[PDB]
């Protein structure tokens, strides 16, 4: 939470955004997490045209890696265009699962 | 004691409490909605408005509404017509605090959120089964659909086509505009008459005015056959009659116990029941008569009600239907509207005995008429109806456009022009 | 202010007795209408075999003409002041009650003496009431909740006047005579096995000499002066099945042994099944509900509807619950009722308890609400208790009950016990009784 | 992280347990003592030698 | 309604075959020869 | 003003959260099972027999 | 990687005789195969956690 140096924070999580290479494959930070019981309901839980939009980047990414190559640096994901699109589904359901358990305690 | 405080707020608000030293407490909030406000765009959306009342709100999950009532043995439900909706309390004195904020939240602040909406459009096939294993919840829609055109020819129960296609802005359409101050009314049985006040201040703060202008019912004249596999005939058949809260509505209840509404004795062969004995001279098998009646607040329907054997089900319609005649023409003894009387005096005031028949009976007052009044005064309109009256109403019931409906084996019954 | 205050504000009941032995009883709420009745100790468990379905048979006729009103002439004067007629008759009591308004009271208890008293029962009634009892028979017969109770009870209580039914058998009903009629009334129908009881707006002086103006010509003391004894009735653990494949869903209760009518154990046991509960699939929030078999039922959809029960007789009774499924349903829905039954006899914990708590104390005062549901609780307690507990007294003994009380009561009842079992309907997935007994205990503890 | 056994009523489930669970240490002082016929506590009663 | 029970006389045990007196009572002085009569199974397969 | 429960016969129903949904007033009305059979529901979507009259204390 | 080139190194040390140079380098890669898989590990994954924003 600084606010002096927080261009100097901005940059490092710029580098570890190229270094990381799921935007080589054209995809999004939330289609690479790792799909739990939580998770799961916030995919079951998404509209109907985000939901088909993820499918087919996913099948894209999976199909490059097979032949071991990579998309046109033209089309890779670019750092300010990735929309976050999972995370505020995602906080409403562990959100209710830790109200469910302060109630079974108490 | 303590009849009644009766309040009116400056936005049309209606607040009643009285205090009971009871140590149950219930509390009813009623409003001018239900399927007579909808059009041919959103049928079934007051269906599912009724299902909806656990789900999340903004002050309170649908986890937080199961486990906060049930918590203290309490009871939440839902009661509608065709012309009102009632969300209705209960638990005991020292809890019913907690249980007012949940109600708010229900009716003042839904979010009808994608997923759960979706999950419960099956429940919308399940309720409409049930309720049609009985065979009057058909005929009585169906009755309904023949008598109007429009505004109360809609059923209570969601269309088939219909179901899975409630949407939620749907949802939020309707209760923005028929859940409003100038329509509600706030009814309080065990509490007190300044803490139900700063309840309503909660809820002041929007939703300001009348709403929107539902159309005139148009009487249609018209007739509705069900051909299936039931073992016997249902059939009614029914005129337009008068509106609540006039004094020829009054002329139509005291004729409803004229012709008989119902046995007083388990297992009585019904002595004093008019219908019940012209058609039993001619019919030895089983049957069942009544009069019907259902009053609104535009219009009416009067008639009789039937349930008999296929092959029979000529004989019976027509034996009831000329024992109306004979009132018509000026039949009627002055000791049957005196027994008449006593029948429609004893079941009011019967009705009005517990909790719920109490509540329900002040939350129609308040939404119809604006007040309160004594079971004296009402006392006193049924004993002000004259024989000359009752002979009145039973000349508009032979006189005007008839509607009828139908179910069962009905290749024996009679066609609405014959 | 408070529902301690509001506890002692409840007025109170007033007994008296006659010289004949009739108790009459009553409470005063000022209001218009009333109720009053007469309760009596008859039932189908004072009948042997010859004579099985005699006091179902007197309860059609009681409506139907006595010596002063013959025929329809009762009918029409009931009806003539906007009153009701009513009547019920189980296994062990027997009632007739008028519901009327408050000035029309002494009419209404002159009516109830020529019922108990001078009813005719004549020869050309009876003939026409044994065929409205034959095609009766067939119409509870499709009612698969009424066959599945009469069922365990068969089951529960073999070789024992508590296993018939209250109807009786189509056999006896074709061959009860007038004489088994009139020697039931004659022995049954006596002062001391009465009680005569009102709510409303009623004043205690005043029933009492409508009482002693119509009730005092029956006799007090017994013929031949030969007095009654129960004979009590065994409990046997044993099963019996009702194979019916067109049917489309199927029924199933199971039972241990409870306690009896006045037995302090009973209002520990009724905090218990308060949390196993009770479900239906028209219910609103059915996967967020605090029972656990709630729960899962509607979170796998796993039946239509259950519910526990707790029913009592003088010495002995019937604990248990009751389901409905589909044929794929029944293993599963047995596995997981008896999990909560050993759940309960260990692992109780205080936070459930104090929801059942609340449960039952609000189903004891919402059963009040009217003045026939408070008559029908002062005629009986005194058939039962002797007297009526009023609600304070209900309160501290609920008050008591916590989570050390409910597991050492849990497991006098249920654990090691042998259940009875009955069933309907699709049933081939109904488990075996050697598996239904061996889910009575855990190797745990 | 394991706090899930952290409850003001889930201690309460460790009361009720503890009972049968203050014996089953004994059936190892008394069952393979039995098996494979320890000389130390066959010093310890009388009826054993 | 017609349908009740068959005696099981031939089959209950020494004491409970008539019906007049015991309900839930001496139910441990019945249920006293399968259990016990388990223990030297134990035992007998203990050693 | 007078509902329409107090005169008989226009239809309601209920729904709740721990109970069984309901239908009308007079609907299923009485001496209609006095003669022959009005022989019950087979039911293929079952809901209750008794409404909730048990449980009273 | 660093954790693989730690079991090379444990594997060398294994078979040389137990003098000065071979005991004090066989002892510090001991630690280090408990280092990385208790400690360092799930450390530097909070640290890539907040670096993405989760
Ligand atoms: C000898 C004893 C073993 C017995 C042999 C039995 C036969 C085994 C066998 O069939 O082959 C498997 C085995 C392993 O081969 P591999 O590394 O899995 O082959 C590459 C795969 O496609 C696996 O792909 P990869 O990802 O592991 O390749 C390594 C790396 C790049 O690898 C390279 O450096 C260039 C690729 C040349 C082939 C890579 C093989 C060597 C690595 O790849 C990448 O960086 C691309 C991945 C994502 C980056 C994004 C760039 C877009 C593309 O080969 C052998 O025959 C065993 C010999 C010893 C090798 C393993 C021992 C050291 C560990
Ligand atoms: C054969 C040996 C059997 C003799 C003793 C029986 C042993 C098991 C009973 C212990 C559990 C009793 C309480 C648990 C509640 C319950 O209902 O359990 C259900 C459930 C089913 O069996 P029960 O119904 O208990 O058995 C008694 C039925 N009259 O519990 C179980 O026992 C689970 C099944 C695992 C045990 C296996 C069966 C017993 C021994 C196995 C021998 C061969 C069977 C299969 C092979 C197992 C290993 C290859």
């Amino acid at each position: 939470a600084v606010a002096a140096s927080s261009k100097w924070l901005e940059g490092i999580r710029k580098w570890y955004y190229n270094a990381a290479g799921f935007n080589k494959l054209g995809l999004m930070r939330d289609d690479t997490i790792y799909e739990d019981d939580d998770v799961k309901e916030a995919i079951r839980r998404l509209p109907e045209n985000l939901y088909n939009d993820r499918v087919f980047r996913i099948k894209r990414a999976l199909d490059l890696t097979m032949r071991q190559q990579i998309l046109p640096k033209e089309q890779w994901t670019k750092y300010e265009e990735d929309k976050f699109y999972l995370e505020p589904y995602l906080k409403e359901v562990i959100r209710e699962r830790k109200e469910r358990e302060e109630w079974a305690k108490k | 004691p303590q009849d009644l405080e009766f309040t009116r707020l400056p936005n049309g608000l209606v607040i009643a409490s009285l205090e009971n030293y009871a140590p149950a407490s219930r509390i009813g909030l009623f409003i001018k909605a239900g399927s007579r406000y909808e059009d041919s765009n959103n049928l079934g959306t007051s269906h599912l408005l009724r299902l909806a009342s656990s789900l999340t709100t903004k002050g309170a999950s649908s986890f937080k509404i199961t486990r906060g009532i049930e918590a203290v043995g309490g009871k939440l439900s839902v009661t509608s017509t065709r012309e009102s909706m009632a969300y209705t309390v209960e638990c005991l004195r020292d809890d019913i605090e907690i249980l007012m904020e949940f109600l708010l939240n229900v009716t003042a602040a839904p979010e009808f959120r994608r997923w759960e909406v979706a999950a419960l459009q099956s429940q919308l096939r399940i309720d409409k089964a049930v309720a049609f294993q009985n065979p009057q919840a058909q005929v009585l829609e169906n009755l309904h659909a023949a008598a109007y055109r429009n505004a109360l020819a809609n059923s209570l129960y969601c269309p088939d086509y219909r179901i899975g296609k409630v949407t939620p802005d749907q949802l939020h359409y309707y209760v923005q505009n028929h859940f409003t101050s100038a329509r509600m009314a706030l009814i309080g049985l065990g509490v007190s008459h300044p803490v139900l006040k700063q309840v309503a201040e909660r809820f002041l703060n929007m939703r300001g005015g009348l709403g929107l202008s539902g159309a005139k019912a148009k009487y249609r004249g018209g007739e509705i056959r069900d051909q299936n596999g039931d073992s016997l005939v249902h059939a009614a058949l029914v005129a337009e009659s008068a509106a609540t809260g006039s004094a020829e509505a009054n002329a139509f209840s005291v004729l409803q116990h004229v012709l008989g509404a119902g046995p007083h004795v388990k297992r009585g062969s019904n002595a004093t029941s008019s219908l019940y004995q012209a058609v039993a001279k001619g019919v030895h098998q089983p049957f069942d008569v009544s009069a019907f009646n259902a009053s609104y607040s535009d219009s009416g329907l009067f008639g009789i009600y039937t349930i008999s054997q296929a092959a029979s089900a000529g004989d019976v319609i027509k034996s009831a239907y000329d024992q109306v005649k004979a009132i018509a023409q000026g039949n009627l003894s002055n000791t049957d509207v005196q027994a008449a009387k006593n029948k429609l005096k004893a079941g009011y005031l019967m009705s009005v005995e517990s909790s719920e028949g109490f509540l329900d009976e002040v939350g129609s007052q308040a939404l119809v008429a604006g007040s309160y009044m004594q079971p004296s005064t009402v006392l006193q309109q049924i004993d002000s109806v004259a024989d000359a009256d009752v002979i009145n109403a039973a000349k508009k019931f032979v006189s005007g456009r008839k509607s009828m409906a139908a179910s069962g084996n009905l290749g024996h019954t009679p066609f609405v022009d014959e | 202010a408070t529902y301690a205050q509001a506890l002692q504000s409840v007025p109170e009941t007033q007994v008296s007795q006659l010289d004949n032995g009739l108790r009459v009883a009553s409470e005063q709420s000022s209001q218009p209408t009333c109720t009053v009745g007469v309760w009596i100790d008859a039932g189908s468990r004072y009948e042997n075999e010859k004579n099985n379905g005699a006091g179902y048979f007197v309860e059609h006729l009681a409506f139907k003409g006595t010596k002063n009103r013959p025929g329809s002439a009762l009918e029409k004067e009931v009806e003539s002041m906007g009153a009701h007629l009513n009547a019920y008759s189980t296994r062990e009591h027997t009632a007739y009650y008028i519901k009327a308004l408050s000035k029309d009271l002494p009419k209404a208890v002159e009516l109830l003496a020529d019922i108990v008293q001078n009813c005719s029962l004549e020869d050309s009634q009876i003939e026409k009431e044994r065929d409205v009892i034959l095609q009766e028979l067939q119409e509870n017969d499709s009612s698969m909740r009424d066959v599945v109770f009469d069922y365990l009870h068969a089951t529960a209580f073999q070789g024992t006047p508590l296993a018939q039914s209250v109807e009786g058998p189509s056999e006896n009903v074709r061959k009860l005579s007038r004489a088994d009629l009139t020697e039931y009334v004659s022995q049954h129908y006596k002062a001391p096995r009465m009680v005569l009881a009102a709510a409303g707006g009623v004043e205690h002086r005043q029933l009492l000499d409508l009482a002693q103006k119509h009730f005092s010509s029956l006799s007090g003391t017994y013929v031949e002066d030969a007095v009654p004894a129960f004979t009590p009735c065994r409990f046997t653990g044993s099963e019996i099945r009702h194979r019916d494949d067109a049917l489309p869903l199927a029924h199933v209760a199971i039972a241990v042994e409870g306690p009896g009518w006045a037995n302090p154990d009973n209002v520990p046991l009724q905090v218990a099944n308060a949390i196993i509960g009770h479900y239906d699939s028209t219910y609103g929030g059915g996967t967020h509900m605090s029972s656990t078999l709630a729960s899962v039922a509607a979170t796998r959809k796993l039946c239509q509807s259950f519910q526990t029960f707790n029913i009592c007789y003088a010495e002995t009774g019937l604990l248990g619950a009751h389901f409905v499924c589909d044929n794929m349903s029944i293993d599963d829905m047995m596995f997981f009722l008896q999990g909560q039954w050993m759940r309960l006899c260990t692992s109780a914990t205080e936070s459930e308890v104090v929801r059942g708590k609340n449960i039952l104390r609000n189903a004891l005062v919402s059963h009040l609400d009217g003045t026939t549901p408070v008559c029908e609780d002062i005629g009986r307690s005194l058939l039962t208790y002797g007297r009526r507990i009023p609600l304070a007294e209900w309160e501290s003994r609920i008050a008591e009950v916590d989570a050390s009380v409910v597991r050492e009561v849990c497991s006098k009842y249920f654990y090691d016990q042998c259940p009875a079992v009955a069933g309907l309907g699709p049933i081939e997935q109904l488990p075996d009784y050697n598996r239904i007994r061996s889910g009575m205990f855990w190797l745990r503890f | 992280m394991l706090s899930r056994f952290l409850g003001p009523r889930y201690r309460e489930l460790a009361r009720n347990w503890i009972p049968t669970a203050s014996m089953w240490g004994a059936v190892g002082a008394v069952g393979l003592v039995w098996a494979t016929d320890w000389r130390l506590i066959l010093d310890w009663v009388p009826y054993i030698n | 309604t017609d349908i009740r029970v068959p005696d099981f006389s031939d089959y209950r045990r020494a004491e409970v075959l008539d019906s007049t007196k015991s309900s839930k009572e001496s139910s441990d002085a019945r249920k006293g020869f399968s259990y016990l009569i388990t223990a030297t199974t134990t035992v007998g397969v203990a050693y | 003003m007078l509902s329409v429960a107090s005169r008989s016969g226009p239809f309601a129903p209920v729904l709740s959260a721990t109970s069984r949904g309901v239908a009308g007033a007079l609907r299923p009305l009485v001496q209609a099972a006095l003669p022959a059979t009005s022989e019950s529901p087979v039911l293929d979507a079952k809901r209750s027999f008794l409404c909730r009259e048990s449980l009273s204390g | 990687w660093m954790l693989v080139a730690d079991l090379i190194t444990l594997t060398w040390i294994g078979g040389q005789p137990v003098e000065h140079p071979f005991i004090i380098i066989g002892q510090l890669a001991s630690i280090l195969y408990f280092l990385i898989i208790l400690v360092l590990m799930p450390i530097t994954s909070i640290i890539e956690n907040n670096l993405l924003k989760w």
